[PDB]
Parts: structure tokens; C-alpha cells; sequence
């Protein structure tokens, strides 16, 4: 079959009444640039594993989508991030849960896959494993956006 | 949640998923995104799957692996397995969301049971398809 | 790891799994025991399963749910599904261990590919069976 | 046709008959407890909960009291429970201050919006709902410490 990529940036109550065409185009433009990068990599002969890693790193970087930069806020006005990657050839997987100091959780998930005898690590230990292998410590404030903070205030009462 | 699935020129399948969860979540809680066979699954014999939506239900349903098992064991087409899981089995458990799937023959499906799902796909060397609404 | 599966007088199935992990493990690692479809699964329409063994392999193979899927979609008996997961599919990924399973018809299986599995089972109002070695 | 099965771990199992008899005796007592509950009409959920609670209390088995040691000479415990009648499940991972992880897993199933909680948050969730705090020193046994040095 032809080489192919699909991506998503989440499902939910997205309504036509909620946006202008220009606001819609900001999402369409982001999804198009990421699938194009994926299609170019496939056409050049790059692996499905490297293509899905790069595509999710881009979706994390994009502040419009709830992963990495643009993550939702927790009850304590923090961010806590989860990710997984799986190779259909070897049936290897890697995953992290509950991480706040890694900019790109899918890259930390790929390190767990490629550089450990484990599938899943959690919390500070997941972060310490990645830091020991040259991954950068970030402040969780890097993920914070005005739009997601306003969504937090709309969903609660103020003390 | 965000995710990606792909089939390469060597016939290999892969899947990845990443999330910050739900607005106002209690810390130290874990949904489907990092759990093999719930949020994320890939097997060269069947399918690559990445999921989005109600975490508790995608885990109880093993949504990602259920697509693979229905195809591999059940002999359902990608189209029939995705209809079965997303349009029938998830809603019966109160699960709202969708997923993206590519099979070993390069068939593609982007089912969702919600108003919208931010999504895009394209063959190598072809123009991409994008969507938001139904 | 320890575990328990049961079928009650009303036809309900349930499963539970608990562990300390592997001796000398890296802290913050998570094996199969707390993951639905990997170390623990129950469905009144299918089977109840609890697993013990190489965590990363039981996760990659979704061992507990795969019993349910081989029976529901593949047409395998409990005994056939147990043989295929524990003696074929887990060793193919470098996994060692076993599991306990009861189906909704009251069939019981305690397969393992290791030197031993501490185990016991019994029908209500009957004398129990225990074992350690093969 | 009500029925129970239990396990206490699979692996490379050396031992004297009296050593093996302590395992057979513990397995027999717990499986007989579960059989009597099932005969009395107790639910499959209550039976597997109690059986795993007893396997946790028994120092011979790697769960609760008698948990193996990590590379740091600590204990980290994990547990899951699933109810085949409702398809509801609950789980805790990486906990060290809860005596019976299976009882905390059941609290998550019954009171949490989520299947799974981890670490200090899982513990605080259980304490907020009346469960007792313990020191992980209570799980330590001489046999499992010797098994750690043998592995090193
Ligand atoms: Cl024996
Ligand atoms: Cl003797
Ligand atoms: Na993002
Ligand atoms: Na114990």
C-alpha cells in the first residue's frame, strides 16, 4: 500500500458557531504543515517510527493543541504530561506519565523505548532517567498559555 | 491529546500519542494516552491506532487494541472495526472521542463520535486532507 | 506479584492483582500488575484474568485482554487461548511468567512457562488443589 | 459452578519440604477462605479483594508485607481490581505508605473519575477517604533483603 500519515489534535465539542473562518484557518494551517512534514519524510524513505515521533513533537510545540506547549492546567494551576510511542515491527513501546520538567514527552517516551528494558516510567524518576541521557530540565511555566488559563477560570469558582 | 499514525515504504506501522489531560484535573491521575492498547497501539500484522477522548472509558474498552483484535482475529475491515468501537462500544460505556488508524494495506480511518476532531492525513506525494467538523 | 480471579453464584467475574515489582528494579518503573488488559482484566461476557511475569512483555502483548479477544473474536477455548499467549506469544517477545483465568462457563486455567508458579484453585463446596512446580 | 483461582507469583522456584509446606499451607488457607465466601453467596468482587488482601498480608508473597526491594533498597507497590459486572476498574502505582494496595485500588474504582492514580497523589486520595498511613519499613523481610544481595 501507499505510504501514508494521519494526525489528530483532539476530539470534543468543536462548533461552527464558535469560530470565524480566519480562526479555523489557524488550526487548518497548523495541521497542514505537520502532515506535509510527515508526507515529505515518508516520500524520502524515512521510518514510520521516526515520522510519528516528529509529527507528535510538532503537535506538542504547537500552542493550539493540548500536549507540550499549550497543555491544559491542573487543579493546582500546574501542568502534568503523558505520552506513548509503539513500533509495529519490533512491538517495542515506551511511555512516560506525570512529567512536568520535560519539554517534549514523546521524545522521553522514545528514549524509554530505545534506551531501557522498560515500557513505562512515572514522575520525577522518569525525568531523572531522561536528564541522565542529556535531555534538558525545563520549568513547567513554559507550557502555559492565556487561552488555557481562561478555560481553567471558566470551569471553576474563585476562592 | 494529540497523536500520529504512519505506514512507511518498507510496510512498517507506528503510533504515538501525547496529552496534558483535562482542564482542572487532580494531579497524579493517568488516562489512556500513555497506556499501550488504550491510547496507543501498533502491530505490522494489523493496524496503528492513536486515540483521543474520555480516558477512563478508552482504558476499560482497551479501544486501540480492540481495533487490532477485531481485524486480526475477527476479520473485520478497518472501516467495520472503527464503526464497531467508536460508534457503538464507546458510547454504550459513556465514552466520547475518536481515533486515527492505518492498517497494514494502507487503508486510513479517522472516526469520532463528537461534534469535531482536529485531524489531517495524506499519502506520500499527494495533497493533504484536513478537517475539524463532521 | 499475587492475584485472584472468581466466578460467583450470580455469574459475576472479577480479577485483582498486586505486587512489589522485580527485585533490584529501577524505581519509578511500572510493569503489568496495575495496568488494565496487561496484568488484570474482567468481563462477565468473557473471562477474568490475573498475570505474573516480565512486565514490559505482558504490557506489549496485552496478555490479560488478549485471552478475552482470542476467545470472543478468534473462536479459541480458554485452554487454547491460555496455551497460545503463555507458551508461544510471551516467549516470542522474551517474556517469562504465567496467569490464572476463569471463563463465564466456569472453565479454569493456570498456565505458566517458568519453573514454578505458586497457585491454588477450587470449586465452591469442594476440596482445593495447590501446586508450586510443573 | 462458583470457583476461585489464586497465584503468588511465577518464576525460577533448592527448598526443603518444610520450606515448601509453608507455601502450600498459605495457598490452601487463602483459597479455602475464598471458597467459603463463594459458597455463602458473597460477590466475585468481594472474594478477589479479600484473597489478594490475604496474599498481601502473607510475608511469603511479593505484595504488601514481603514486597521485594528496589535497586535503592526501597519498596514501590502497584495493584489493580476490575469488576466484570460493571466493567469498572481501579489501580494505584508506585505507592509506599498504604498497607494494602488492593484496598486503595478498590477506593479509586469506587470514588475516582479515573482508572489509575500514582505516587503521593494516590496516597493522599486514599488518606482523604479514611485509609491509614504506614511506613514502608513494615513491608521489609530478611528473606527478600538476602534475595536483593544475591541479585546484586
Ligand atoms: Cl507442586
Ligand atoms: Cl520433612
Ligand atoms: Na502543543
Ligand atoms: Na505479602
Amino acid at each position: 500500500g501507499k505510504a501514508v500519515i494521519a494526525i489528530h489534535g483532539g476530539a470534543g465539542a468543536i462548533s461552527r458557531a464558535q469560530m470565524s473562518l480566519q480562526q479555523e484557518l489557524r488550526y487548518i494551517e497548523a495541521l497542514s504543515a505537520i502532515v506535509e512534514t510527515g508526507q515529505k519524510m515518508l516520500e524520502a524513505g524515512e521510518s514510520a517510527l521516526d515520522v510519528v515521533t516528529e509529527a507528535v513533537r510538532l503537535l506538542e510545540e504547537c500552542p493550539l493543541f493540548n500536549a507540550g506547549i499549550g497543555a491544559v492546567f491542573t487543579r493546582d494551576e500546574t501542568h502534568e504530561l503523558d505520552a506513548c510511542v509503539m513500533d509495529g515491527n519490533t512491538l517495542k513501546a515506551g511511555a512516560v506519565a506525570g512529567v512536568s520538567h520535560l519539554r517534549n514527552p514523546v521524545l522521553a517516551a522514545r528514549l524509554v523505548m530505545e534506551q531501557s528494558p522498560h515500557v513505562m516510567m512515572i514522575g520525577e524518576g522518569a525525568e531523572n532517567f531522561a536528564f541522565a541521557r542529556g535531555m534538558e530540565r525545563v520549568s513547567p511555566e513554559i507550557f502555559s498559555t492565556s487561552l488555557r488559563y481562561e478555560q481553567l477560570l471558566a470551569a471553576r469558582k474563585e476562592g | 491529546t494529540v497523536g500520529a499514525v504512519a505506514l512507511d515504504l518498507d510496510g512498517n506501522l507506528a503510533a504515538a500519542t501525547s496529552t496534558g489531560g483535562m482542564t482542572n484535573k487532580l494531579p497524579c491521575t493517568v488516562g489512556a494516552a500513555p497506556l499501550v492498547g488504550a491510547g496507543c497501539y501498533a502491530n505490522n500484522a494489523s493496524v496503528a491506532v492513536s486515540c483521543t477522548g474520555t480516558g477512563e472509558v478508552f482504558i476499560r474498552a482497551l479501544a486501540a487494541y480492540d481495533i487490532a483484535a477485531l481485524m486480526d482475529y475477527g476479520g473485520l475491515s478497518l472501516a467495520e472495526a472503527c464503526e464497531r468501537v467508536v460508534m457503538e462500544k464507546l458510547p454504550a460505556l459513556g465514552g466520547s472521542g475518536g481515533l486515527i488508524a492505518i492498517d497494514h494495506e494502507g487503508n486510513v480511518a479517522l472516526p469520532f463520535n463528537t461534534e469535531g476532531m482536529y485531524r489531517a492525513w495524506g499519502y506520500a506525494g499527494d495533497t493533504p486532507t484536513t478537517g475539524i467538523y463532521r
